[PDB]
């Protein structure tokens, strides 16, 4: 009897903190886009 | 007093708000991406925690299995043969029920993050939808103010006003599209490895069903010539 290997079968991981860390500072930066009007 | 004056602090104000509407929404997809990010890592981790330990297991089984057909071919009495068989089939079955629990935990555990993940797509779209709808509506408002002051010029208050909304606005469209975009990376690579491990799952559970059935295959046809 041969089984094969059933080591073929691989689970992958992700890798998005580039992303994750981007939309938090974005978050933040748009603090920078109010709008702070002169008087007339 | 001055009424076109009156007509920005109507804008401003209102656009200020709906900025930090925007920020909180993306504050929170972004604590929500990170959660799917760690769960789908600790599946995957489990996942490949589990095949290479039944790996080991499946090539002792058949170890044994090969050893057992070996000495039938030999020819040595059937009392101790038996014995070691029985014990085997005992051994595999305790091998098999427990991994039935172990699967079911993960097919559970695998189908929860896939569940999140799809909600997460859906509640993104949803915003991105209404978001540029907003955006649109505030542009479309940007870009009638100008109309009233025609006969105006660098160093007029009101001027300098229009002239920072717009700023402030196309300032925020940039970070707005931004964001849009490093969501909807994460999201895809979030799907692409779900995608993966939910497949490779489910091979896992299809060729683990197979090896069990050639393994009993096998064992039954020692079990009928030991007579």
């Amino acid at each position: 009897v041969d089984l094969g290997d059933i080591s073929g079968i691989n689970a992958s991981v992700v890798n998005i903190q580039k992303e994750i860390d981007r939309l938090n500072e974005v978050a933040k930066n748009l603090n920078e886009s109010l709008i702070d009007l002169q008087e007339s | 007093m001055d009424v076109l004056y009156e007509n920005q602090k109507l804008i401003a104000n209102k656009f200020n708000s709906a900025i930090g509407k925007i920020q909180d929404s993306l504050s929170s997809t972004a604590s929500e991406l990170g959660k799917l990010q760690d769960e789908v890592n600790q599946n995957a981790q489990d996942l490949n925690t589990l095949v290479k330990q039944l790996s080991s297991n499946f090539g002792r089984i058949s170890s044994e299995l090969n050893d057992i057909l070996s000495r039938l071919d030999k020819g040595e009495p059937a009392k101790d043969l038996r014995s070691d068989i029985d014990n085997l089939e005992s051994k595999i079955a305790g091998f098999n029920s427990s991994l039935q629990k172990v699967l079911t935990n993960l097919a559970q555990k695998n189908q929860n993050v896939e569940d999140k993940l799809k909600g997460l797509e859906s509640r993104t779209s949803s915003l991105e939808k209404q978001i540029k709808g907003i955006a649109s509506n505030f542009q479309n408002e940007i870009l009638k103010q100008r109309e009233y002051l025609v006969n105006k010029g660098s160093g007029n208050v009101l001027y300098e006003n229009q002239k920072l909304i717009e700023n402030q606005f196309n300032s925020a469209i940039g970070k707005i599209q931004d964001s849009l975009s490093s969501t909807k990376s994460a999201l895809g690579k979030l799907k692409d490895v779900v995608n993966q491990n939910k497949q490779a799952l489910n091979t896992l559970v299809k060729q683990l069903s197979s090896n069990f059935g050639a393994i009993s295959s096998v064992l039954n046809d020692i079990k009928s010539r030991l007579d």
